[PDB]
Order: C-alpha cells, then structure tokens, then sequence
C-alpha cells in the first residue's frame, strides 16, 4: 500500500536554487518550460539535515548513513549490509502559481543587487542575484509507500515534525542573508491504490 | 571616537533651502517631509561645512578624504506656525523689493541637529579655526569692500557682531542670500582675486561692471530691522 | 529546537537603501530605493541589515577600524554570521530575513505615501549653478518588522550571543542603514524587540527577554 | 527542437559533509522532464482463461510505476514517469475480446 502527502510551499522571502548568459548568477530553472524549480534533491537533503538534526541530542555531525532508524527508513541508506529503501520519494518541484504572479503583473523572478563594501577600500565591487519572488509557491507531492502498520504513525509524526522544521528555517542559496524562507500550507495526506484505514488520523496529525 | 555633537541652528534672516517644488502674488512652496510639516535637511548643513573646511583649491571630488567621515543627519521636524512671508530686497544701491518673492522660514526658528563626525581627520579643533577663518575672510575679502564702498546710511538694529565673539562658530548654508554665499575660493588676495572670479562670473551673464556685485540681507515688516540672512548661530555640545 | 527574535525597527530619518538603473522606465526618479517585488512596497534586505550589523560589531569589537576582510573577524562574529575558511569551514548561526513594511493602514489614513522623494539641489563651483536631482527615500516614522532566526548550538554562550544582538542595535541607533546616510539619511531605532521560540518553553526565555529589552 | 532547447541536460548537485560543511559539486546529466517515450511490449496469448488477469495484472503495474520512479536517483527528485495512451492492438489477426483489454488497460 503507497500514500501520497501533497501541500504547498510559499516563499515567505526571496529563494535562489542554483547556479552554473551575460549575467552573474542565475537560477536553476526547469529546462524546457524555463520555470523555477525547487530540486527535489534540495528539499529532500535539508529535511533530512533538519529532521536528523532534530531527531538527535542536539547537533548532527555523522555521515548521512549513519543517522537514527527513523530517518535511515524515512529517507534511504547505503551500506554494505543494512542497506534499506527510502519510504520517501521526493520529486522536482515547478512553479505552481505564475498565473497569480503573472495577475500582479511581475517576473516570476527577478534580479537582486548587493554589494561587498572592502572596509579598506570603501568601494563597491557590485554583483546580480537572481531570485525567485516571494510569494511564488510550489505545489508539492513525496510518495510513502507502506511497509510496516505500526510504525506508519512515527514515521508521519517525524514528517511532520520536518515540515515544520522547515518553517523556521529556509531553503537553498544565501539563506542567512534574507533569501530563502519559505512555510508549509495544505497539508494532506491520499492512499494511492486502495484505502487505507487509518487516514484520518494522519490527516490529523499532519493537518495541525 | 564618533564624537557626536547636538547643534542648533537659531535663525538671524530668512531662510529658503531649495526645495524644487518650487513655482506680485508668486505663490511659493518649501521642502517639507510626507507629513506637510517643514524641516532642514542635513545635505544642506553638509554644504556649509564643505564651505567651512574645504575653502581650498578644486580638489572637492570623489577622491576626497575628509567628508565621508562627517555623518550629519537631518533635524527635528518644525510645524508651519513658524514661517512668516518675507520679501527680497537688494542692498547695492537704492535698495527697493525686487520681484522674487519666497514664503521662507520665520527668524530665530531653533532648529537642532543629529551632527556627529569620526577623527580620523575631523576634529572641532579643525572646526572652531575654519569658521573664524571663513568669517574673518568673509568680512576682510568680500564685504570690507561693501562697508568701504557703495556705502549707504539706510543700513547702518543692525549687528554688526564682530565684537561679540570670536569663536561664535557661524556658517552660511544657502537660503537665496545673494551669489556670494555660495562660494568655494577665498585665499588669500583681496582685489585681484575679486576681479578673477569677476570674469569668472561676468562670462557667465550680462552685467555692465560696478563694484560691489550683489549682498543680499533683509528686514521685518514701524519696527525695522536690516537683518542680513544666510547666517546663523551653532552651539556644540556633546549628545 | 530554534528561537526566533521579533522585532519592528522604525526610521527617525528619510532612509535610503538599495538600488537599480532599470531598461524599462527610469522616470523622474534617480536611484530609486529597493523594494519588494511582488508586494511592490519598498524592503530593507536582509543582506544590508547584515551587513552594516557586521560593520557596527566589527567597529565595537576591535575598536575604531579594522581595515580587514570579513571572513577573518573576531571569533564570535565568525560563529553568529558566519565564516567560509579553506577547507574547514566555521558555519553560522544567525539567519535574516528580507524585512518588508507591516503598516501601511495607519499611513493611508493619514494619505501619505509610502516611499518619499526630494529634491536635492546641488550648487557647484563659484559660478554658482544649481544641479538639481531626485533621489527617492522612505518616509520616517514608517515600522517594518523583523523575525531574525536563532539556532541553538550552544546554551552556554546565547547569553553573550543576545548581548551582543542588543550591542549591535544600540550601536545601530547612532548610525544610518545604507544608502546615502552621512548627509542627512538612514536613522534607525529599535522597538518592541519580543523573544518566542518555535515549540516549549526551554533554553530560559525571560533573561534574553530581559537583556533585549534593555 | 520547438522550445529551442537541447533534448539532455545537467543538473549539478551538492552533498554537504557535516564535519566540514563544504561542497562537493556532481554533475548528473539527465533528461528533461516533459520528453515523451513511445514505448510498445509484444504480448503473446496462449490461454484465453487468463488474459484478462494477466492485462489486470500489467495495468496494476503501470499504475505502480505512476507512484514510483523509473531508474536513477528518483528518490532525490528525478525519474517520476507516468503512462500516456495506453492501448493494446493485435500484431495479426483480430482479437475477439480486445475492448475489455483495451479499456481496463485504457482505465
């Protein structure tokens, strides 16, 4: 049996993913509708950091194989013997709302400019940013696939417990320095192929 | 040290700095902040220390090493019962309004100011000689001339306050107080550097000569005053 | 888990930040001031609030100048914002925000705009010209809000972590925040500086309380 | 061709060492999300009492894979397929009973 949970991330302030024309620094886009993107590889590596770092006495310092059992059967492992599949299945997440952005009349992303003042010199040495606006947001969905009933309820808690991580924390790119924060909204949880019995109640303790 | 300083400003003439919203009846506007209530800004009291200090040779460019220390902030904000309408006379000879009118700032107006400074190379002790020097130039290069010539007895309630006190810290920031005020090069000849700036400035319009070209002061609206404007006292204290 | 830092810095002075020579309509507006985008109500970023922060500690802590690079500050600095050394890195704590407006009600009740422009005339050489510009400000008196992010890495050193938060504010009082500052611009001053974390009550909430509302 | 865009591209990814904190950069060449793939498997028939089970059977894991990822590091973002125009035709010589074939397969 797979579940799917399905919300949406907005970006509370500016994000910029990525990097590598006439410019410096551009965003990694999707490449065929030129759509920022959020990678999945990014969100599914800093839930696993804050998640990790959460799910253990303080700090995280270990490599990513070595974690606890709830995040090495949340997100995957590879080791010479106890190797285990992801229930996770993160995936590349496109811009959701360019009608809402193209109805404020503005670029889905537009162009930073910052300095780096020398405190010997005084002079700007200027440089561009590209940054997806805020406001954009990013209709997301991570397949669970069910392996085992009595742990279906630590393993939502520890999801949810990683969504709101992210909340207080951002996402990609030069994230102290205002860029990057985005909040979790319309969360849900829906069984793939068959009903599950016990969908309410993760509805429940994801919805809060 | 970031030596900050509290400076007042009280207002011995008329007063009218800039503003740009600007337009017998002639009709003027000031610069004031979004709320419509009148203020100095600090750009202007930059200006008067750049006639202060730099009253050197054309070196006031971008690689200047003195004024990007001089962090002179703006003012507290003065609603609009201090402001009277005033007129613009000019007192060369048969001194008589000239059409140029401005609703301006009303006289001994106590405005203070956020002035503060690094020392690096910036010190009141820099501060308090620059004034006396450029008040003392402004008497002895200019406006000895003016007292000396094309006198007339009408102007001398006027203060000529050369006695009261030497280290009185006076500036001049520009409020349409004559084409003098504004000036940069004053060292250290008298007459042959007044012709220089002469065809300096005769080739810029088309003025017959005479001697001396144009003071500006005013007066009050029968009580008289003759009180020259452009000028004004500062205080220096700490916080 | 992590405590967050509310806030609202408020301008006492016309502040200018930020800027942009854009293709499409320059107008009668000369070095505009950054704003947000979508919300197109003007922002101070988080990165100049970060960085004239940093340039504030960096004149408190070695005194009077430094005439250094940012990567090699004093060792707190290189902890709360961060440090990229060799191959050993030195990661940071103290993660900002792009500050947007929150008031803008209680200005359109008084009609006044948002953003503020002035003429600002400049008289050259004794010929004795004006030259005149606009350059475009936000008014003072306006709020912004701020929710500055604090991870907790170390219980024993968020105590002088906050204190030197509250050195660097009161040290942010008596200066400008960008932009055209040292002739009469930028002045800011802090209020209503509220410490809440994100879940408990743990890591003692009421001294940081305390010492941020100093 | 059309959107002026190349039909593989490269995706550059981190993984970042929580001793050091440093970046290694990895270049993945991968293809571009939205390429369609025309795909046709031969089924040969030789019991008609199980076809129907057997076409079950072949939707279900078509629907399987709609959930899953087809090769390569799908967990981290990529690989997410899905099935488009799903049909079944006889090489030679009709099929009687082709239309429950064709729309519990087409479902």
């Amino acid at each position: 049996m797979k579940l799917v949970i399905e919300g949406t991330i907005v970006l509370k302030t500016g994000m910029h993913i990525g990097g590598s024309g006439a410019v410096a620094s551009p965003v990694v886009r999707d490449t065929l509708t030129r759509l920022p993107l959020i990678p999945g590889s990014s969100l599914k590596g800093k839930m696993r950091y804050l998640l990790a770092k959460e799910l253990n006495n303080g700090i995280l310092l270990n490599e990513p194989n070595n974690d606890q059992d709830e995040i090495l059967r949340l997100f995957g492992s590879s080791e010479k013997d106890k190797i285990r599949r992801a229930r996770l299945k993160f995936n590349d997440i496109k811009l959701s709302n360019l009608a809402e952005l193209e109805t404020f009349n503005v670029s889905s992303t537009e162009v930073k400019f910052e300095n780096t003042i020398n405190r010997k010199t005084a002079v700007a040495n200027p440089r561009q940013i590209e940054r997806v606006i805020a406001g954009s947001k990013f209709d997301f969905e991570i397949f669970y696939n069910l392996d085992d009933i009595k742990e279906v309820e630590k393993d939502f808690e520890n999801i949810k417990q990683g969504f709101d991580l992210l909340e207080f924390d951002y996402l990609g790119g030069h994230g102290t320095r205002g860029s990057g924060r985005i909040a979790f909204e319309n969360l849900s949880v829906i069984t793939a192929v068959g009903n599950f019995e016990k969908i309410n109640t993760l509805n429940e303790i994801l919805g809060a | 040290m970031k030596k900050t300083y509290r400076v007042t400003l009280t207002a011995l003439g008329p007063i009218f700095i800039g503003g740009g919203e600007k337009l017998m009846n002639d009709l003027n506007t000031f610069v004031k902040d979004a709320f419509g209530r009148p203020y100095i800004p600090g750009s202007s009291l930059k200006g008067a220390l750049r006639t202060a200090i730099l009253n050197d040779l054309k070196e006031d460019t971008k690689e200047n090493e003195v004024f990007a220390h001089l962090q002179v902030s703006d003012s507290e904000t003065i609603d609009l019962e201090n402001l009277k309408v005033y007129q613009k006379v000019d007192y060369s000879k048969t001194a008589k309004p000239l059409p140029l009118y401005r609703e301006c700032l009303k006289p001994n107006t106590e405005i203070t100011f956020t002035v503060s400074f690094d020392d690096e190379y910036l010190t009141l002790k820099k501060i308090q000689n620059a004034l006396h020097k450029t008040y003392q130039h402004y008497y002895i290069k200019w406006l000895k001339g003016g007292k000396v010539g094309e006198t007339l007895i009408k102007g001398v309630t006027f203060a000529l306050d050369q006695p009261s006190q030497n280290q009185g810290e006076i500036i001049y920031i520009g409020g349409g107080a004559g084409f003098v005020s504004k000036t940069l090069h004053y060292k250290s000849k008298n007459r042959d550097q007044a012709r220089n700036d002469s065809f300096d400035i005769l080739k810029q319009l088309f003025r017959t000569t005479y001697s001396k070209m144009r003071s500006v002061p005013d007066n009050v609206p029968t009580g008289k005053h003759y009180l020259e404007m452009g000028k004004a006292r500062i205080k220096l204290e700490e916080l």
